[PDB]
């Protein structure tokens, strides 16, 4: 749900932005502490087929 | 004649005037993308078009609609240069203007409110350069035309192979631009099938069902009506007299009282004219004659209201009985003819499962969508929306077109979908050709070839992503609230993004472009493909696609096209060919009109040269260009043959036109084999730039045109004198006439100067002119790499002889002087763009701290307190380019290790070393470095330098800018001034700032003063402005990849000289490893003691036959001739007499050329300084098929001091003594490919391992080893070799075990092996058991 909640800003963002929302845009965007950006983004990504 | 022809000119031979000059190489590119991203008020294609298509995308009856305004695309985020340096993509924000419209329910129809969002963020999509290339990642791209199938309809044969029984067969295709395929065909039967796409087969009549006709209806479309009457009792029928055409008298044939035809007489065209004459319509037949006919429509009986017999169905003796008594007096039938007019669609009615329009429905659903159970509302909305739907189908113009013109219509433009009399046209046709009037097309007619481009390509992209942007809006406006969303929620960013840089990063046609060279450029450029979507492939595709056909004249060259798993799948443009309008190929012509050959240009499409009669690019006409010859070989349709004098309608324009760029640089071409010439050309493009850009001592004429068009080299924009000349920049002062009145102005030139290229090579410019120097109007201010006052030098001549030396030149290798490498004339720069990044791994973040464990202070010497290594340092391999190390803590040591750190007291650090290092074996010197940084992490101590001295020398340029600006600006005023208000010494005295409040009398010139101060301060903030952004740009910092905090560009600049192993060729297709480096000493040399550079095989010559390569020596000789003997009598400085008299002389050569010449140019400044350019040598242009001949150029010898032969004396440099026999020596033009040697070269002994397998795999850049394959084990296995094989596949490759125990073996003193079994078969094994199978291995 928190991974969610991290694209529904991506959306309006986006276009509100002009290119998309910094890094740390969404971060302050979002309830808790912030740095966990990078971390969740990095989690939620799916791993690459190594059959790719 | 222009400023830089008078630095140099080429001696050009032949004849042929030519009558059009070539154009713009790089045309079709911008074009193209010239046609995609533009505004146009109407359908044509670009954005415009492709948004008019998809919109207004309305909801599903909801009456909430979103229409499409406006668009614009925004100033680019970054520049070029900014953009290649960084990295990102050069691209522009795509604002598009969307209208909200809410109607109120329960219509007529207004609304209750339309929000106007304002231009809603889609995407960013790329631009095209000037060069017509495109920048992807920091990276120059091309996107390859593309060659594929006209839309529209075509008729084929496929005859012989299907069945065997040489019956052939006639089938049509309908090809749309997009939509699903339509297809007919015939069978050996003769009955007429359909298919949608490659779908099952159908039988014809079941569509026609589909667009609600009838029985009744198709008989009546596809027949003529034969009439029976009762009249009286015993029938009577309807005769058209050319019914009786191809047929026998069935009985007798008589009318009116007379008899016409009798039984067993063949009707022939005397019976015919007879009854046409005497003009019979009715005529009496027997009731026996329609036994065989086939009734044409329903009959009922009137009375029982009963169906006597249905349409299309044969009729019987006693069937006319049973309708004849129900008081039937007219009875229709099908006009049927096994030979003229064929009885195809009764019998494809006959095998018609269907029959009413809903039945047919059923079998198309069911045909298209299987299995699943078939709906009325199913079928119907399926079928609409197949070919009939304005969305989902559409063959554009270019489909419609060639649709209607194949159909024989009159209508040039029409509906992009199908009409219910368009099928059926396309049916009739194919039944006509069946019937033996009309013909079938060939694919590989360029009339049927079209050709796309980037931006129709681009267009067709963005248009997936509006369709996928376009169910995501009807899928959002299902449920929305009224006032709330606008279009900015609904519309997303990423899906069309991605849409268009899935498509520029990842294609088959969108690659590097190919930048060692400027022909490979312009040449990658003008390409074709056959390949990518929308294409066929190379696994598919047969020998007819490949081969080149006749149409390909003057469209396509025939001699250039790799040589490969593709051959003629690709091509090339040719010189002078065009996109039609239409999107075909047409080339230049010259119309005859009447008898005269007239120099007015016309391009004829591939259908459109059919029929004329086209003339030679070579015949002899003269004064008004009256043919000379009564005949002249020629070529009409398809052929050709001798023509009569006037019977002509066209001539070619060039002697060129029918090769390409490419072809057009081979000098002699006409004297080489296709073969070879094709392999010349294929590596003329391979030649990488030379340390010194030199010139091609034999040239063609061409090579200035490709070295201005491509962009390689700096033209000026404006003519006028160079106000400064720097290796940085030039800046030249503007001519008035050219010169706007506002701004005023000087044209600032800023060189591209030391930098990576694509392919690893060096790119620098170099000023070809010099300080206050007159420039005209687009004339080359500069060079680029590989090119020379104007011209392209792809490489550079040099002396050759053609002798075995030693077998040093045994097969096509080259022995070469060591004068060359000593000259460093063949030297080669490499710039590298090495890499170094600072990732983050869960044990902690990376540094890229000048403090590294285990390193000398020689290791950290090159490097700053940073940890970067200087700009300007040499180095070597093995050198540490960027300091850095990564956490790994903990290294879990052993007990003799734990000892000897006890004994040692030394602190294994935390810390792990992942430094970049030079790559081993490679050795050059730092020219640049970068450091881009996560934005919001803090710059290191060199970073923070760099920086620094950017934001500095940013400063700088931009107040140099401002400067030269600003006193080019009132360098205007000043002159102004002075007219009306002259005060010369009284005017420059006050300061120049308060000159603007000075007036003037009235004039216009008060107006100009104004001008010039609007612009003035138009400038003077122009500068702030750019200042602070280019400030701004320098300080963000880059966005980079998860988990990578820094990352350190170096830029190393490699020069590699010449070594045995590298790549050289002619432009003859003459290629060649250079064998040794031998000494000045032990080279052949001639009389005058001169050596030779470089000594050739010419055994090569014979077998391979260009003997152009041969006549490129000698007159290339002849040519360094001329230079000799001049550059003699400038070293004997006679005078400008002399020296004009003797050039005079070589510029003219015998009789009958089209050169003309001089004493129009300054006889002293001017002439001398082209004696001084032409003393390395007397450049000459051999045009294409137009070239020298053999007595011209024996006829230059004469005049160069040299034998006619070409041939002279030569002693061994060894021994001293002569050379039996005379040998061929002269200069030939020789490039250098990069194959490198030391790329090339690669060895192996333990390196990393793959996962997965454990197989050797190189991970490092440390090359995995060589693959022994199947036929090299065969090699093994035909010798006794068993050991070598298991030691081979074993202990050398798979065995996880056998290969360490080697080792040490190995290092031991050991040669043994302890095989086990190899991990492949081992894996093998488990992927085996994983299934239902038990795999064992038994005994002992
Ligand atoms: O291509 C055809 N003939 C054909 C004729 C000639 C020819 N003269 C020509 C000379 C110059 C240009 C065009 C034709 N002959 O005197 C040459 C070729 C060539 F391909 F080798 F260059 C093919 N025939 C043909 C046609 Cl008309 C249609 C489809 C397939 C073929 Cl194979």
């Amino acid at each position: 749900e928190t991974i969610n909640k991290l694209n529904r800003i991506s959306r309006q963002m986006l276009q509100e932005m002009g290119r998309e929302p910094t890094p740390e845009e969404l971060a302050e965007r979002m309830l808790m502490p912030e740095d966990k950006i990078r971390k969740v983004l990095k989690i939620a990504k799916e791993p690459i087929s190594m059959e790719t | 004649y222009s400023y830089t022809e008078k630095k140099r000119i080429r001696k050009d031979f032949g004849k042929r005037p030519q009558v059009l000059d070539v154009p713009y190489l790089l045309s079709i590119q911008l074009d193209s993308f010239q046609k995609f991203i533009e505004q146009d008020p109407e359908g044509q294609y670009g954005l415009e078009a492709a948004f008019r298509s998809v919109f207004p995308i309305q909801s599903y009856s909801g009456n909430s609609e979103l229409q499409y305004v406006s668009y614009r695309l925004g100033e680019p985020v970054f520049d070029v240069q900014e953009c290649q340096i960084r990295g990102v993509t050069y691209s522009a924000p795509l604002r598009v203007k969307l209208r909200l419209v809410i109607y109120e329910r329960e219509a007529p129809e207004g609304t209750v409110k339309d929000i106007k969002e304002q231009e809603v963020y889609m995407g960013e999509i790329p631009l095209m350069t000037d060069n017509g290339t495109f920048v992807i990642n920091g990276t120059e791209r091309v996107i390859v035309s593309q060659l594929h199938r006209s839309p529209g309809v075509f008729f084929d044969s496929d005859k012989g192979k299907t069945h065997s029984s040489g019956k052939v067969l006639y089938n049509a295709r309908i090809i749309p631009y997009r939509g699903s395929w339509l297809d007919f065909e015939f069978d050996p039967k003769d009955n007429l099938f359909v298919r949608i796409d490659r779908r099952r087969k159908l039988p014809a009549t079941i569509i026609l069902r589909a667009l609600n006709y009838t029985t009744e209806q198709i008989l009546d479309l596809f027949f003529e009506k034969v009439i029976f009457e009762i009249r009286d009792n015993k029938l009577q029928m309807e005769l058209v007299p050319e019914r009786l055409r191809g047929e026998t008298a069935s009985f007798d044939i008589e009318a009116n009282g007379k008899v016409y035809v009798e039984k067993g007489r063949r009707i022939t065209a005397r019976h015919i004219r007879q009854l046409e004459k005497d003009d019979v319509k009715l005529i009496e037949v027997p009731v026996e004659y329609i036994a065989g006919k086939v009734v044409a429509k329903d009959y009922i009986d009137e009375s029982t209201g009963e169906l006597i017999c249905a349409a299309n169905m044969e009729l019987s003796l006693d069937l006319l009985a049973k309708l004849s008594q129900s008081g039937h007096k007219r009875i229709e039938t099908l006009f049927t003819n096994d030979l003229d007019h064929g009885p195809y669609i009764s019998e494809t009615l006959r095998v018609d499962p269907t029959n009413d329009r809903l039945s047919a429905l059923v079998e198309i659903y069911r045909m298209m969508r299987p299995g699943e159970p078939p709906t009325r509302e199913a079928a119907e909305s399926l079928f609409e929306n197949l070919f009939f739907s304005e969305d989902r189908y559409d063959l554009s113009a270019v489909g419609r077109m060639k649709f209607n013109r194949s159909l024989l219509r009159e209508e040039i433009e029409g509906s992009g979908i199908l009409s219910k009399d368009d099928i059926i046209d396309v049916m009739k046709k194919l039944i006509d050709i069946r019937n033996g009037k009309g013909e079938v097309d060939d694919i590989d007619h360029l009339g049927n070839r079209r050709i796309r481009s980037v931006g129709e390509m681009a267009e067709n992209q963005f248009r997936v992503g509006l369709v996928r942007v376009e169910r995501a809006v009807k899928e959002r406006l299902s449920l929305g609230d009224l006032d709330t969303l606008m279009p900015q929620d609904m519309i997303n960013a990423k899906p069309i993004s991605a849409a268009v840089k899935e498509f520029f990063g990842s294609s088959q046609l969108s690659q590097f472009m190919d930048q060692n060279n400027p022909l490979s450029e312009i040449t990658h450029k003008r390409r074709i493909s056959a390949l990518g979507p929308g294409g066929l492939t190379r696994e598919r595709a047969g020998f007819e696609v490949r081969d080149v056909h006749p149409t390909h004249y003057g469209r396509v060259c025939p001699i250039e096209t790799p040589e490969g798993p593709n051959i003629g799948l690709i091509n090339s443009l040719s010189v002078y060919a065009q996109t039609n309008e239409y999107g075909f190929l047409e080339t230049p012509y010259r119309k005859v009109t009447d008898g005269v050959v007239t120099d007015e240009i016309h391009y004829l499409s591939a259908i459109e040269e059919g029929n004329y009669v086209i003339a030679q690019a070579n015949s002899n006409l003269d004064e008004e260009g009256h043919f000379v010859e009564d005949l002249v070989t020629c070529r009409s349709k398809g052929e050709s043959s001798l023509f009569s004098r006037d019977q002509v309608d066209y001539m070619d324009v060039s002697t060129q036109q029918v090769v390409s760029v490419g072809a057009s640089l081979i000098p002699f071409l006409e004297h080489d084999d296709a073969n070879r010439a094709l392999m010349g050309a294929n590596m003329q493009r391979q030649a990488v730039p030379t340390l010194r850009a030199d010139k091609p001592l034999v040239g063609t004429g061409m090579e200035r045109a490709v070295a201005v068009d491509s962009g390689v080299t700096a033209v000026a924009k404006r003519g006028g004198v160079v106000q400064y000349v720097d290796a940085s920049r030039i800046v030249i002062k503007v001519n008035e006439d050219e010169m706007y009145p506002g701004e005023a102005g000087i044209d600032i030139y800023n060189l591209t100067k030391y930098t990576r290229s694509n392919q690893n090579t060096c790119i620098n410019q170099m000023p070809c002119v010099s300080l206050g120097e007159p420039v005209e109007r687009g004339d080359v201010l500069a060079d680029g790499p590989s090119t020379d006052l104007g011209e392209l030098a792809l490489g550079q001549n040099m002396r050759v002889a053609f002798m075995p030396w030693n077998g040093y030149n045994f097969e096509d290798s080259i022995l070469v002087s060591e004068r060359v490498v000593q000259e460093d004339r063949f030297t080669t720069i490499h710039i590298q763009e090495l890499a170094c990044v600072s990732r983050d791994t869960k044990l902690g973040p990376e540094e890229i701290t000048a403090d590294i464990p285990n390193v000398g202070e020689a290791a950290l010497s090159k490097l700053d307190e940073s940890g970067i290594v200087y700009i300007g340092a040499e180095v070597t391999g093995g050198d540490i380019l960027v300091g850095k190390v990564t956490p790994k803590g903990e290294t879990q040591l052993t007990p003799e290790e734990k000892l000897l750190r006890a004994i040692f007291g030394e602190k294994a650090s935390d810390v792990k070393d992942s430094s970049l290092r030079v790559p081993n074996g490679v050795s050059g010197t730092v020219i640049d470095v970068q450091v881009f940084t996560r934005d919001g992490v803090e710059k290191d101590k060199r970073a923070l330098e760099i920086e620094e001295m950017q934001l500095k020398q940013a400063k700088k340029d931009l107040s140099e800018e401002l400067q030269i600006l600003e006193a080019g600006l009132f360098s205007r005023i000043r002159a102004v001034l002075v007219a009306g208000g002259v005060e010369a010494e009284k005017l420059d005295k006050l300061p120049r700032d308060r000159w603007l409040e000075l007036g003037l009398t009235d004039e216009e010139k008060q107006n100009q003063l104004e001008q010039l101060a609007e612009q003035y301060d138009e400038l003077k903030h122009e500068f702030e402005k750019k200042l602070e952004a280019k400030r701004r740009k320098i300080t963000q910092g880059d966005d980079l990849a998860p988990g990578v905090l820094k990352i350190v560009k170096v830029y190393l600049a490699v020069k590699r000289r010449i070594q045995p192993g590298d790549k050289m060729a002619g432009r003859h297709g003459n290629k060649g490893v250079i064998s040794k480096i031998n000494p000045i000493e032990d080279m052949p040399y001639d009389e005058n003691g001169t050596p030779v550079d470089i000594v050739l095989n010419p055994l090569g010559v014979p077998s391979r036959m260009n003997i152009g390569q041969i006549l490129e020596t000698h007159l290339g000789m002849a040519a360094k001739g001329i230079g000799d003997k001049i550059n003699a009598m400038l070293k004997q400085q006679q005078e400008v007499a002399k020296l004009r008299e003797f050039i005079q002389r070589a510029y003219d050569l015998g009789a009958d050329v089209r050169q003309k010449v001089d004493l129009s140019t300054f006889s002293d400044e001017e002439v001398m300084r082209l004696a001084e350019n032409l003393r390395k040598g007397m450049p000459i242009a051999t045009p294409v098929f137009d070239g020298a001949k053999e007595a011209e150029i024996k006829e230059l010898l004469k005049l160069g001091d040299l034998p006619t032969s070409g041939q002279i004396r030569l002693y061994d440099g060894r021994t001293g003594e002569q050379f039996e026999r005379p040998v061929t020596v002269g200069y030939m033009y020789m490039l250098k490919l990069n194959h490198l040697v030391d790329d090339k070269m690669h060895a192996r002994s333990t390196g990393s391992y793959s996962l997965v397998t454990q197989q050797p795999l190189g991970g490092k850049a440390q090359f995995g080893g060589q693959r022994f394959g199947e036929m090299e084990v065969w090699a093994l296995e035909a010798y006794g070799a068993a050991y070598t094989l298991q030691e081979m596949l074993t202990v050398k490759s798979d065995d996880v075990n056998g290969r360490t125990k080697m080792y040490k073996n190995i290092v031991d003193g050991n040669h043994q092996m302890e095989p086990g079994m190899p991990e492949s078969f081992n894996v093998l094994l488990k992927e085996i058991r994983s299934l239902g199978i038990n795999i064992e291995l038994e005994d002992e």
